[PDB]
DNA sequence: AAGAGAGTGAGGACGAACGCGCCCCCACCCCCTTTTATAGCCCCCCTTC
DNA sequence: GAAGGGGGGCTATAAAAGGGGGTGGGGGCGCGTTCGTCCTCACTCTCTT
């Protein structure tokens, strides 16, 4: 007993269930519904030798069905359902496949084309276009991205040269968190000018070669 | 550079187009455009001669759907308005604006303050200031053989 | 007169070289700001209906 | 809420200041392929036996 178990009791019990294949109109009109508790009967008539099974459409439904059995023997199929409460189940075991089919053939057509024309609606065309289109690259003073990034600029300012004490401190303290920086990820951290900040760590640091990537800055002066 | 540079060619050949023009098809602001403009003006020793109102009255008009009638007295206007001094000061096309305004208000086809500006490049404030200059003379301004759907009596008053 | 080792022909894996980039650093310029008159153009905000 | 008007901003124009930031032109070296050197093996002679 644990989540993964499944319940196999359908499957001791030797259920048998029908496994059906319906249209999606006959399914359609039951999705329009689907909480009345009722959408048809199905009649099934037995003789001295033959068995056939049909279906009838609900009267209120619409506001006959005949069905063809087939071969189970050739694959053995089986049902079972998964609890939302993570406790799946065994239903049964299959034991006859049905099909249906429309019981009339030519005006059946005729549904079928209406829905082979809705589905039909989300398959774009391209459009004629009677006057050529005059609204493109239309007259202005400056893009508006640009202005944006414009404004930005401005309100940021440039950075200012600090003191070199406070740059020192704030470079030795970021060499804690890692051992080496870039010399572009840095300055972002020390938010100096790069030719200030590049003749401070010139006087105290010094770069290595690496032969990884490249050569980078390292902030222990030695 | 090279926007200026069409901006250049664009006037040598006698079809200019507006700095907002040229701005909508490049990336340079019309700032810039202007200050290069200048710049090879002077490292070539060259010039480009005046634009005019009816340098933009065939452009303006086919990108406004308006018939030949209409550009015709759009050209007509702004000419004679400019003759008249009507218009001192004023940048040719902030007159060829309104006087598209002017002939389009006097037609069947008619476009608002909003269409000529978004095609002409021009505020509707602007073309609303150049077209309370010449609505006074507006009779005289439009050509003598013209049909006016409204009559110029009846034109807007703003 | 007969064994291991070898010559030769011949096939298969690996290192240095060759590119072939992508990233970087160093000149060079532009921009920032301030003042002033001018006029047109344009944008944000307020007000009337 | 649509539309007009008022106030305010942008632009060029010169000129100087000092310095941050963007950009173009060269320089630097890491990593995906390619060929020759190196190394392995099947089928016959040879020195040693």
């Amino acid at each position: 007993a644990e989540r993964g178990e499944l319940d196999l009791t359908g499957a001791k019990q030797n259920t048998g269930v029908w496994l059906v294949k319906v249209p999606k109109y006959l399914s359609q009109q039951w999705a329009k519904a689907s909480g009345r508790g009722e959408v048809g009967k199905l009649r099934i008539a037995k003789t001295q030798g033959r068995t056939e099974v049909s279906f009838t459409l609900n009267e209120d439904l619409a506001n006959e069905h005949p069905f063809v059995l087939q071969s189970v023997g050739g694959q053995t199929l089986t049902v079972f359902t998964e609890s939302s409460s993570d406790k799946l189940s065994l239903e049964g075991i299959v034991v006859q496949r049905a099909e249906c089919r429309p019981a009339a053939s030519e005006n059946y057509m005729r549904l079928k084309r209406l829905q082979i024309e809705e589905s039909s609606k989300p398959v774009r065309l391209s459009q004629q276009l009677d006057k050529v289109v005059t609204t493109n690259y239309k007259p202005v003073a400056n893009h508006q991205y640009n202005i944006e990034y414009e404004r930005k600029k401005k309100e940021d300012g440039k950075r200012a040269r600090a003191d070199k004490q406070h740059v020192l401190d704030m470079l030795f303290s970021a060499f804690e968190k890692h051992q080496y920086y870039n010399l572009k990820d840095l300055v972002d951290i020390t938010k100096q000018p790069v030719v200030y900040l590049k003749e401070i760590l010139k006087e105290i640091g010094v770069q290595n070669v690496k032969g990884i990537h490249k050569n980078t800055w390292e902030l222990k002066p030695e | 550079i090279a926007s200026a540079c069409l901006y250049i060619a664009c006037r040598q050949e006698g079809v200019p187009r507006t700095f907002k023009e040229i701005c909508a098809v490049s990336r340079i602001s019309k700032k810039e455009i202007g200050r290069c403009f200048k710049l090879i003006l002077k490292a070539l020793e060259t010039s480009v001669d005046l634009i005019t109102t009816g340098d933009f009255m065939s452009r303006f008009c086919s990108n406004l759907c308006l018939p030949k009638q209409v550009q015709m007295a759009a050209t007509h206007i702004a000419r004679k308005a400019v003759e008249l001094d009507l218009v001192p000061g004023r940048s040719p096309i902030s007159v060829a604006a309104a006087a598209i305004y002017m002939a389009s208000q006097a037609s069947a086809e008619k476009r608002t303050q909003k269409e000529i500006g978004d095609i002409a490049g021009v505020a509707d404030v602007t073309i609303r200031q150049s077209y309370r200059l010449i609505y006074p003379r507006a009779p005289d301004l439009f050509p003598t053989d013209f049909k006016f759907d409204t009559p110029v009596d009846k034109l807007p008053q703003l």
